[PDB]
């Protein structure tokens, strides 16, 4: 067994490298010879808050096993990860490191690690994916806490002691440091914002939101605590062993990639735990475009097998808005689900509308009746108040996704509406501008209905079509059935 | 310059 | 003395009228001839929510006196104005409706009405506009509570007793009904929305914001809840008339018209009371574009010796940050403003910081030590983040002025910075993509510096500018300095 600065990086990465003149990118779907020019231990910036830089870290602290699952990595990549958990880590607070090979290729990128100090490893005997091997490891753990990191991942000063105190305090708490970004093509770390938290939109695909205004505002006084946050990324955090085989571990059903991020999230906080981000716990990881390995299933219907298996145990009724974003996902077959409800029984967990109130309480629910919703667009434009008020008229500018003066719905009562303003026909001759006005159900003038195939908006009871040739010369008109609109 | 603007 | 459906409107309004082949819009820049067409008592939609139209307050209600001032109004909107206060209003709730002539060019546009019920007109022997008319009106007043109108409003529905219930209940809430919109064109009334504060920018300009989705989401259990408001709009409002006393009336020394709503909405806040936005109250206003009566001389130096007079008194050192966005107003003299200082003091009112961290938190504010800071402009577009994180580029879109995405500041450290993300210099050739990253004080990559009089901005030690050319396809990048329009930003406020 060797310590990790005597262990030989050239030998172990420098049969592997990219041969002469061959694609640095199909390997791995990141930049390989740029992965590989790095040192092992290579130095990366201080991305941390400056109140962290100051705090002297408790080390009397429960050790930890951590556990890192690979299929084909980048053998400079997983090297470097491994080191950088024994060089950043307080030695005692490392128990083990269990690598489990998920059936790469070449057994040896993960049997060379196992001479170094503290690493074991596991090797799947065909494929079996990120959750089941996670499992595998886990099962495996000799410590108190589990620690999972991705295989491209470069820790941080210190990234360690306060992730740990979270959970010595309070072993219901599952802990995530804020995520850096190694980029893809370059391979420079980047520190990323410390003001997100995690959520997703009803095609339950993981996103960044920014923290509100008011919640930033909050945390003035402390601007390091703990952020509480809806869902976590899914790759790196850290968890009480107990715990984790208490709440279930993961679904042993799921496949290749999933989904699990998601079903962790919603099973944590329905039975309940808490789900934090600790901005003092810096570590990088090699976000890519796309996945380098292959799915058997999908990797669409992986993705959405895993995400149903998900919804149909822990959603309840609001599994719909799921499959109203993704009709798609009704005809994947996701197999047995008995065991993971007779877990969710057994642990008494809250309603999915319990995590919708008091969890996750920005996510906007469509408790309807809407007919259509999201921005309406006209090529490259989308309709835009333009920061207008009632009376005011209407516009376009070019769709940005942000949502706010792009945003409208096609409500039950068949009006074109953003906020409590709708696009009203003040005057039916064609050529007239339209206006905002509050909404009323009654108002016959604020009625709209889709046509054409959901290509065009007519005013109700007329031959009127919205128009926008007179856009930047006055505003949106109604004209004579620039009349094409999508939401 | 300019009036109280509209609601 | 007359019942007000036994007015003669047509005698009145008759005589002023618009005559053959004249400018409808030239005496009141709205337009006058479809505001004759209208009858004084002329029905109109009511756009209150539905729970208003059931909902209640209390049975021994404080009666007001209605104080109306007016320059040159015309002589329909102002009957119009009038009759909707004594047909909408429970007669017992009306002490009395006093109109403040501001020295209007004809006298009898005021003396004709004097002879309706509850109506009795003062003239003011020379201009001296709405701040000085208002109080005038407010000390001649014989009810508990004033009631103040701007000369052509419309009151809908029970606007009168929700705004009352408030005042009644509590003498330091100074509360306003949503104002609904009358187009100055055609004169149809149009429901506002609801969802609205009232506040402004740096500039001291009165404007409309959206509730936050937090806000909204707190109100979802009962929607017609009064709004607490930073500030009001300022023309149409309900005060106890004894608070009004002590907390100083309005500054005697503001002319003609601007910002006593500014002056008037800290004053209350700072000094213990508060500002309410009531939605079962609605009342009708004609909005224009232009003043159509003078300002001695100009409206630009009246409004901004007003506004001034307000900053100097109540806003501390934040004054600096309307200076840094009007700075034209350094040269405007404002006068003695000795009498303010020491009703402020006498108040024991506090400082605008309280103002700005729990009336107004949404207003955002620079760090002290910023350089500039809002958004930065190129023409009609804006720096924008396009939504992106950490390692993402940068772009423009068109400016919106609700900030977020286009929100930016040049901190004392050197950098341009949305959040606690900077914009980085990743590599010095031209043509390069710049990237967000988390800011770090010492990267000396995230260093730039205005040039060329604030129109540009260079990466600090290199002939780099920040350049739009690659915006729609790829996103903002660093390009040696030149003349190009790509080239040209300006932040909103440089201090
Ligand atoms: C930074 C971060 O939060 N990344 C998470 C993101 O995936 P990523 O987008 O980061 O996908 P990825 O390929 O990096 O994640 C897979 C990780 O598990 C390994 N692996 C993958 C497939 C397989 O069949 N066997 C195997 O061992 C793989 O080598 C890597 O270490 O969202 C996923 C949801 O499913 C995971 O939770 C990832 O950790
Ligand atoms: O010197 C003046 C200027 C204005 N006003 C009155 O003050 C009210 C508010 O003015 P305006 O309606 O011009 O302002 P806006 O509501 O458009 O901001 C109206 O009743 C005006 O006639 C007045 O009495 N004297
Ligand atoms: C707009 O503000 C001005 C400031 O002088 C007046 O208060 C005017 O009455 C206001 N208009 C409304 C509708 O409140
Ligand atoms: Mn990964
Ligand atoms: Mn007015």
């Amino acid at each position: 067994k060797v310590r990790w600065p005597d262990f030989n990086q050239e030998a172990y990465v420098g049969g592997t490298m990219v041969r002469s003149g061959q694609d640095p990118y199909a390997r791995n779907k990141f930049n390989q010879v740029e992965s590989d020019k790095l040192r092992m231990d290579r130095a990366i910036p201080d991305t941390r808050h400056d109140q962290c830089q100051r705090k002297q870290w408790r080390v009397d602290l429960p050790a930890t096993s951590v556990v890192i699952t690979f299929h084909n990595e980048a053998r400079s990549a997983l090297l470097r990860t491994v080191v950088s958990v024994l060089k950043k880590s307080p030695p005692h607070l490392i128990k083990e490191i269990i690598l489990v090979d998920d059936y790469s290729n070449d057994p040896e990128d993960g049997a060379l690690l196992g001479k170094i100090e503290k690493v074991r490893v596991l090797r799947n005997d065909r494929r079996e994916g990120l959750m089941r091997s996670r499992v595998r490891g886990a099962d495996a753990a000799q410590a108190k806490v589990l620690t999972f990191l991705d295989s491209h991942c470069e820790c941080n000063e210190h990234w360690l002691e306060p992730l740990l105190e979270r959970v010595a305090e309070d072993r219901t708490r599952v802990v995530s440091p804020i995520i850096d970004v190694i980029n893809m093509d370059n391979f420079q770390y980047v520190g990323a914002s410390a003001d997100l938290k995690g959520g997703f939109d009803w095609n339950l695909v993981f996103k960044w939101d920014y923290m509100t205004p008011e919640q930033r505002r909050s945390r003035q006084g402390n601007p390091v605590a703990p952020i509480k946050t809806p869902m976590i990324a899914g790759g790196l955090f850290v968890m009480d062993k107990f715990y984790f085989e208490e709440l279930g571990k993961y679904d042993m059903m799921m496949d290749v990639w999933g989904g699990e991020n998601l079903e962790i999230s919603f099973r944590v906080w329905q039975c309940g735990g808490s789900l934090e981000i600790i901005p003092c716990s810096r570590v990088g990881h090699v976000f890519r475009k796309q996945h380098p390995y292959t799915f058997p299933g999908g990797s669409g219907t992986v993705f959405a097998r895993n995400t149903r298996r998900a919804a149909e145990v822990w959603m309840d009724e609001y599994k719909n808005f799921y499959y109203a974003a993704v009709p798609s996902a009704r005809n994947v077959p996701y197999g047995n689900i008995q065991s993971r409800l007779e877990l969710r029984k057994k642990l008494s967990c809250k309603p999915f509308k319990w995590y919708l109130e008091n969890v996750y309480p920005e996510l906007r629910v469509p408790d309807h009746q809407d007919i259509a919703f999201g921005a309406l667009q006209q090529g490259t434009n989308c309709l835009d108040t333009l920061g207008h008020f009632a009376d005011g008229v209407v516009g376009v500018y070019e769709c940005h996704n942000a949502g706010g003066n792009q945003e409208w719905a096609l409500t039950k009562e068949k009006s074109v509406k953003h906020m409590d303003l709708c696009l009203t026909v003040v005057d039916r001759a064609p050529g007239s501008l339209i206006k905002l006005q509050g909404c009323r159900e009654d108002d016959s003038r604020q009625k709209w209905e889709q046509i054409e195939g959901n290509s065009k908006l007519r005013h109700v009871g007329s031959n009127l079509c919205l128009d926008s040739r007179t856009a930047k010369s006055g505003g949106l008109s109604v004209e004579v059935c620039s009349q094409q609109w999508k939401f | 310059d300019s009036t109280t603007p509209a609601p």
